[PDB]
């Protein structure tokens, strides 16, 4: 818990920047400032390939970076604002949970890991297909759902 | 003219009976949910992904 | 002069032989990088 850190736009907070394993991550699509100024400052690098945008946590001083998990076995997993049921190759969200400007919060699964980070969603009907970046055991993947619009 | 016209029937029969095997082979996969096309065969057959 | 003027490939010679094997090499090298962009890029598309 708490490992989010805000991304704040010159008037307002477009984003949300976290850390996973050795790595702080963020939607390249936010534009904003990271809220820590040691993280701010640091020289941070870009992919628009799949919409991330990386760098490498000061593990001196940020011992507190979320763990991972590249397994994605059905069911429900925790979004800091519901369960989200990940089913087929797909992630479900209740169609009222999510809001544009809140990209960048992770999906926990049961054991409190790290298993994908929202990009952005589909407005699907009784429910909203959630557009994230996922990664297997060795490469990242982003999962867009047709019809997501950004986030 | 005989030689031309001949010529050219011959390859839009060609290209047309390309296509014709191109919809038999590329159904099967756009009936199947899921449709994971091996990047390879998209290549071959010259399609789009349903999924992106 | 008896002879006749004469264009800009003909008076090359053997520096015309030289120019085979600097411009071979160089457009050796430009072939190698677009094989290996080629390839990255056909590998870049294969992981979506
Ligand atoms: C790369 C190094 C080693 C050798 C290059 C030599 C080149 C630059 C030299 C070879 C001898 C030269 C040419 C010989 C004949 C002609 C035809 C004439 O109507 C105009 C000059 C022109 C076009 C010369 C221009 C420069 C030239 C092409």
């Amino acid at each position: 818990n708490d490992c989010i850190f805000e991304v704040k736009h010159e008037g307002k907070v477009t984003g949300y920047a976290c850390l996973v394993g050795d790595k702080v991550m963020k939607p390249a699509h936010v534009k904003g400032t990271i809220d820590n100024a040691d993280l701010a400052k640091l020289a941070f690098k870009r992919s628009s390939k799949y919409d991330l945008e990386c760098a490498q946590i000061p593990v001196h001083m940020k011992s507190d970076a979320s763990k991972f998990t590249h397994e994605k076995p059905e069911g429900y997993y925790n979004w800091h604002h519901g369960a989200v049921q990940y089913s087929g190759g797909r992630f479900t969200i209740p169609t009222g949970a999510g809001k544009p400007g809140d990209s960048g919060r992770p999906i926990f699964d049961n054991k409190g890991r790290v298993v994908a980070i929202v990009l952005g969603g589909a407005n699907e009907g009784a429910r909203t297909a959630l557009s994230v970046v996922t990664w297997n055991k060795d490469i990242v993947t982003k999962i867009t759902p047709e019809g997501a619009e950004e986030w | 003219s005989v030689a031309s016209f001949v010529l050219l029937s011959m390859v839009g029969v060609a290209v047309g009976m390309c296509m014709c095997a191109r919809r038999r082979c590329i159904t099967p996969y756009e009936l199947t949910p899921g449709a994971t096309v091996p990047f390879l065969l998209s290549l071959i057959c010259c399609i789009r992904t349903a999924k992106a | 002069a008896s002879h006749t003027t004469l264009g800009v490939q003909d008076i090359s010679a053997t520096a015309m032989s030289w120019v085979q094997k600097i411009t071979g090499g160089v457009g050796l090298v430009v072939a190698v990088a677009a094989l290996i962009l080629i390839v990255v890029l056909c590998v870049s598309f294969s992981r979506h």
